[PDB]
């Protein structure tokens, strides 16, 4: 019943700068937080950042210091994330996730945008 | 970080029985420890947080046990449409971290 | 002569002791300690203790034993042209008064408050409550929607403070009434304990700086006892030592430590102008930071035993729900966890006696060194009735932290705490230790300390004085001009003519050193050569 659109899959050049959009339709967009996770290509789960539509706060992981940065933009409840330098070992699916501000479970999931190099 | 392990990625009983996969924790988490079901191909749905208590719209067949290191999974007699891998997501501290999974074959 | 005695050897150091435990040693130095790498911490807090707390503390404390003045009139037997220093300590100290002076207004309304077998922060059917009052979990059926707020939370920013009649910094609102008056009984507290000077300051001392230990010991027996108190102190002792390799680590301890001592401010000048001639200020000084220290550390067990309670409770990682530094730790976090815990309402009362305790002996020993510095450089006007003079300065003190007691008051107090005090009291300590040990000789002065004490101080203190302290504070200056904060208070930044009217504030008193100096033209005329020897060497005993 609520359910979080993103873009296709497309090609990247290994070395590059790409983004991912995520639209967010169904909910009161600027109450919940906006998260990023990556799932290698058939292996475990991994969150990437945070993202609060309220104030454009941020709270990525430790092991993504330079490589993805996370922007909103509430105009049309979307949220951007920019992978810089971008090789062939972390190109995979990428979801976009929704989750309350701590109970922190991921609530809906995107539709899976598989990005390959 | 907090990593969180689970048991062999293909033991796992048929129809009938009780498939019950567990979740190591590396630290102390009380019960902050949720689960999800992603099917092949598909995207992750929520199924159980704090270990506990199953989200809203899920079948009662699902249910979640255990608390502090040793987490269980309990989904007895799996139906024909359940045929997935179970992530353990804890909830403790940033960065959160997920687990392995394990498939229900057959 | 004239200068008085202590009534007893242990009213001092009660006052001492009192002066340098305060809230900082409650809600600053444990949320320091966990940011800064947990239990590995208390290495380099401990290193910036040895070598930059106790020098300078035991030097201010020989050297105000001696030469027996305040902050004012000490200076025309050191360096004749440090003379502002007494007057820039004057400024920093009605900043001071104006500011931190409105922290224990809160906890008296909140003790006023708590008179209740239900305390007011534990519900959400109130009249200042929004539609956001989520109660504290209990449970984990309920979700957290990113704007709701927990009822503790709600009660400080919207019944105590009144935060939400004012839109920001840029227009206060109004002055509420409650705040007013409890401020105004507060500060005839602090005018009727020290009017008389340290005879009776020594004996209201005996109460105020020794009750905050037994509520300490208290809410340490409490906090031990709940469940999952032991993830809060493994959490606070479980060392980080990658963080070590960081100089904000080091930074952070050298400025808590800095903080908590509290060196260069001319309250020890005064405390130790009142001491006996023959006293073994060295005893005393070590003993005053061995106890800051312990005290700290006791109280960061106090409060990360609770913080864990609650984080047993609630879900765990306090370090999600210790996010915030400063007075909401004390208002927010441990408000909502004495509410939670059984028998709230005397735990409740018990707290806000030891922040109100912990807070009014620290103001006394602010306005003590003021008023003994005004003293002994006023004789002919002043001195001769030391009951005025308070009555006015405590007035003046007053309608300046009026403009506090306002329904924006947490943006001023917060500016007035950021701005004011450090690199203030950074550069007046740098400076006055540059020409105690520097300019007046650490000859003359190891010779003096033999003379008094009876027994020349090791060479170590010779080089805690002359290089070690010096490089400390002059790092701990570079480090904090270096970065400006952009400091940020209940989801509300700072516009760039707060960070203008901060720095205008914090060079406000810094300014009057430099003025002085080029004003003494008119004094002493004549060649530079004359005025550079002239106002070094002190004038004759
Ligand atoms: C030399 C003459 C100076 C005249 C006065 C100059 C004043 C300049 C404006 C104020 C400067 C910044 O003021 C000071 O900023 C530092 C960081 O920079 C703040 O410091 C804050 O962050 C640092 C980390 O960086 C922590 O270690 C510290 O505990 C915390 O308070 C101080 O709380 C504030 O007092
Ligand atoms: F810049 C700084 C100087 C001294 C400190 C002190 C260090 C020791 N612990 C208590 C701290 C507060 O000292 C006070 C309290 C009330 C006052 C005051 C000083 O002057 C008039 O009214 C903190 C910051
Ligand atoms: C809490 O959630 C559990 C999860 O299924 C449910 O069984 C229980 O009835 C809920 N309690 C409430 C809503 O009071
Ligand atoms: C919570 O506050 C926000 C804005 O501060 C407001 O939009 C929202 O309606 C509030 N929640 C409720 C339940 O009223
Ligand atoms: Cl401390």
């Amino acid at each position: 019943e609520v359910q979080l659109q993103q873009s296709g899959p497309e090609l990247v050049k290994p070395g590059a700068s790409v983004k991912i959009s995520c639209k967010a339709s169904g909910y009161t967009f600027t109450d919940y937080y906006m998260n990023w996770v990556k799932q290698s290509h058939g292996k475990s789960l991994e969150w990437i950042g945070n993202i609060n539509p309220n104030n454009g706060g941020t709270s990525y992981n430790q092991k993504f210091k330079g490589k993805a940065t996370l922007t909103v933009d509430k105009s049309s409840t979307t949220a951007y994330m920019e992978l810089r330098s971008l090789t062939s070992e972390d190109s995979a699916v990428y979801y976009c996730t929704r989750s309350p501000v701590r109970p922190y479970y991921f609530d809906y999931w995107g539709q899976g945008t598989t990005l390959t190099v | 970080d907090i990593v969180m392990t689970q048991s062999h990625k293909f033991m796992s009983t048929s129809v009938g029985d009780r498939v019950s996969i567990t979740c190591k924790a590396s630290q102390d988490v009380s019960t902050a420890v949720a689960w999800y079901q992603q099917k092949p191909g598909q995207s992750p749905k929520l199924l159980i947080y704090s270990a506990s208590y199953r989200y809203t719209g899920v079948p009662d067949r699902f249910t979640g046990s255990g608390s502090g290191t040793d987490f269980t999974f309990t989904i007895s007699s799996v139906q024909a449409e359940d045929l997935a891998v179970y992530y353990c997501q804890q909830h403790y501290s940033i960065p959160r971290t997920f687990g392995g999974g394990t498939k229900l074959e057959i | 002569g004239e200068r008085e005695t202590w009534g007893k050897k242990v009213d001092f150091l009660l006052s001492v002791i009192g002066y340098a435990v305060d809230l900082g040693n409650v809600w600053r130095f444990p949320y320091i300690c966990y940011q800064n790498g947990g239990g590995a911490f208390l290495l380099p807090y401990t290193i910036m203790a040895i070598f930059g707390g106790i020098p300078l503390f035991y030097m201010e404390l020989a050297l105000g034993q001696y030469h027996r003045n305040g902050c004012i009139s000490i200076w025309r037997k050191i360096c004749p042209i440090f003379k502002g220093i007494g007057y820039a300590i004057c400024i920093i100290a009605f900043y001071i008064a104006s500011y931190y002076n409105t922290i224990m207004a809160w906890a008296l309304y909140y003790l006023i408050s708590s008179f209740t077998d239900q305390l007011p922060w534990t519900s959400c059917k109130n009249s200042w409550n929004t539609g956001n009052c989520t109660n504290y979990f209990s449970e984990d059926n309920i979700t957290w929607t990113l704007h709701s707020t927990s009822p503790a939370e709600e009660f400080y920013t919207r019944h105590v403070l009144q935060i939400h009649r004012s839109k920001g910094l840029q227009d206060l609102g109004g002055i509420s009434w409650q705040l007013a008056l409890c401020i105004m009984l507060i500060f005839t507290v602090i005018y009727f304990s020290i009017w008389k000077g340290v005879k009776t300051s020594g004996k209201v001392v005996w109460v105020t700086a020794t009750f905050p230990y037994i509520i300490l010991s208290v809410l340490l027996v409490r906090g031990a006892t709940l469940p999952g108190a032991w993830r809060g102190v493994l959490f606070y002792l479980k060392p980080n030592w990658q963080k070590l390799l960081e100089t904000g680590v080091w930074i952070d301890a050298a400025a808590q430590i800095f903080f908590s001592l509290g060196p260069g401010f001319g309250v020890l000048l005064a405390f130790a102008s009142y001491n006996k001639f023959n006293n073994n200020c060295y005893q005393d000084a070590l003993v005053t930071s061995v106890v800051n220290c312990m005290t700290s550390f006791v109280s960061g067990f106090v409060i990360f035993t609770v913080l864990g309670y609650m984080a047993e409770m609630r879900n765990e990682d306090v370090s999600e729900v210790a996010k915030d530094a400063g007075p909401s730790l004390l208002f927010i976090t441990y408000a909502e966890a004495i509410a939670n815990m059984p028998a709230s309402t005397f735990f409740a009362i018990i707290f806000f006696l030891m922040l109100i305790t912990l807070g009014l002996d620290s103001t006394f020993a602010g306005l003590e060194g003021v008023i003994t510095a005004v003293l002994d450089e006023f004789p002919h006007v002043w001195a001769k009735r030391r009951e005025r003079f308070v009555l006015a300065v405590v007035i003046t003190c007053f309608f300046g932290s009026l403009v506090t007691l306002t329904f924006g008051g947490a943006y001023v107090v917060k500016l007035l705490e950021e701005y004011a005090t450090g690199p203030a009291v950074l550069t007046v300590a740098l400076i006055e230790a540059v020409a105690v040990s520097w300019f007046y000789g650490i000859t003359q002065f190891c010779r003096d300390v033999k003379e008094m004490l009876g027994f020349s101080p090791g060479w170590f203190w010779r080089i805690c004085w002359v290089a070690i302290s010096p490089l400390f504070l002059l790092f701990i200056i570079c480090s904090f001009l270096m970065s400006p904060p952009q400091l940020r208070l209940f989801q509300y930044n700072y516009p760039y003519w707060s960070i203008i009217l901060g720095y205008c504030i914090g060079t406000s008193s810094f300014i009057c050193i430099p003025t002085y100096i080029a004003y003494r033209l008119i004094i002493t005329p004549g060649t530079f050569k004359e005025r550079i020897i002239k106002s070094i060497t002190p004038e004759t005993p």
